[PDB]
């Protein structure tokens, strides 16, 4: 990125935060600097054109300033919807030949605890029929996007062998991930049961199949 | 509504081969718009790679210049992009946009432009009948551009990578609380290379209480994710993986 923006900024929910864009005088400081919104899963979306003038269907809580090689854009009244990446862009020496900010996270704070959601699947027939079984241990619904994933068989804790995602935001800026435990299907059938122990905010939801009654 | 871009194209592309991309643009009120490509690779920012306009005149991002084309075929409302020789480094989502490009006169302070007396002249004062009277000086030209609507964006890697089909599980939560008043159904998408698949259910009749959750890259050196769906019917996930031609429909038994 070539515009110079900040990597973080943070506001409470209902508040106002600002975000900078600086440039040169063969840039932004010609003006017609415009404003992108990147919610993740999602295409960006245009806010801003000609420095001040908002895109069609963008709410008013949006506007735009520029003085000089720094523009500036307010969000009022910040909503958990707002969490995106932000990039300022302006052209750069010819109208079809345009340069971009280096992008700007924005977190909205004080949004509430959530506890996650845990489902947990068995194996299917299908792959049992392959000698192999996938205990998936899918978690959603939480916030903040922080979790310590644990499996277990007959009280022992297992490490071999299982994957999990880092959190990721839905669209609700709430946040999901998933862990994978692989194993062989003797290894499946020769325990009494097997847990997905999820903490969150030191608190655990544990969900438990039996291979005696999903088999 | 307005106007909707579609990009096409391959999602796997091996190394110094050309990238072909088209653009698809429905529901202008117009004859033609002005279309611009830009990719982000991931973790970098937005980079801009070029534009045609509604006259056919291209403008390349001066690094890619060399690299790039740009064509359009009006007859089908479409735009292609070229990128030859491409390598791992233009791995990233690919998108068309509607461009907004103009060259305005810029007059200095206290200076009036316009025929709105003078009509000759690029900027003037009155400080007058006929434009020698007036004091002028020539204008300065500002370039405006901007992306008016974005597409939805296609992934594209580079790589000498093999491709690997998806082998698809049906999943029940059922065994786990048989007496549930709902049931989780889903679909195990085990071990595909690359990215994306694209999971509906019911052919996309099912969208309310569907949760497709990001791959992960497994140990093997290959992705899986996971789709589910609570109710409380057949039941049907239906797994696309464009790179290798793959469509799997698979029925899920719901207790």
């Amino acid at each position: 990125g070539v515009l110079t923006q900040p990597s973080s900024v943070s506001g409470s929910l209902g508040q106002r935060v600002s975000i900078t864009c600086s440039g040169s005088s063969s840039n932004v400081g010609r003006g017609y600097v415009s404003w992108y919104q990147m919610t993740p899963g999602s295409a960006p979306r245009t806010l801003i054109y000609g420095d001040t003038n908002r895109a069609s269907g963008v709410p008013d809580r949006f506007s735009a300033s520029r003085s000089g090689n720094t523009a500036t854009l307010t969000i009022s009244s910040l909503q958990a919807e707002d969490e995106a990446d932000y990039f300022c862009a302006s052209a750069e020496g010819s109208s079809s030949n345009a340069v971009f900010g280096s992008g700007t996270t924005l977190t909205v704070l004080g949004q509430p605890k959530s506890p996650p959601s845990v489902t947990l699947f068995p194996p299917s027939t299908e792959e049992l029929n392959g000698n192999k079984a996938t205990l998936v241990c899918l978690i959603s619904d939480f916030y903040p996007g922080s979790v310590t994933v644990v499996w277990k068989a007959d009280g022992s804790t297992i490490t071999r062998n299982v994957e999990t995602t880092r959190a990721s935001k839905q669209s609700n800026s709430k946040y999901a991930a998933s862990s994978y435990l692989s194993l062989t299907s003797s290894d499946w059938k020769s325990k009494g049961s097997y847990s997905c122990e999820v903490t969150h905010e030191g608190s655990t939801v544990t969900k438990t199949v039996k291979p005696s009654e999903c088999s | 509504a307005q106007v909707q871009l579609r990009e096409s194209g391959p999602s796997l592309v091996k190394p110094s081969q050309t990238l072909s991309l088209t653009c698809t643009a429905s529901g202008s009120s117009l004859s033609d718009e002005a279309v611009g490509w830009v990719r982000q690779a991931p973790g970098k920012s937005l980079e801009w790679l070029g534009s045609i306009d509604t006259g056919g005149n291209t403008g390349y991002n001066p690094n890619l210049k060399t690299r790039l084309s740009i064509t359009k075929d009006n007859s089908k409302s479409q735009v292609s992009l070229s990128m030859s020789s491409v390598t791992p480094e233009d791995s990233a989502t690919y998108f068309c946009a509607t461009v907004h490009q103009e060259t305005h006169q810029t007059c200095p302070d206290g200076y009036n432009s316009g025929d709105d007396c003078c009509g000759t002249l690029d900027c003037w004062r009155c400080d007058c009948r006929a434009s020698t009277d007036y004091r002028s000086v020539t204008a300065t030209y500002t370039y405006e551009w901007y992306i008016d609507t974005w597409g939805q964006g296609l992934l594209v890697t580079v790589s000498s990578a093999s491709t690997t089909a998806p082998k698809v599980y049906p999943l029940s939560s059922c065994c786990g609380d048989k007496s549930s008043s709902t049931v989780t159904l889903g679909c195990l998408v085990s071990s595909y290379m690359p990215e994306p698949v694209t999971v509906t259910w019911n052919s996309g009749a099912l969208k309310s209480g569907v949760h497709t959750f990001p791959a992960v890259l497994q140990s093997s050196g290959l992705y899986s994710l996971s789709s589910m769906v609570t109710v409380p019917q057949t039941f049907t996930c239906n797994v696309a993986h464009p790179a290798s031609s793959t469509k799997v429909d698979k029925a899920v038994d719901p207790c």
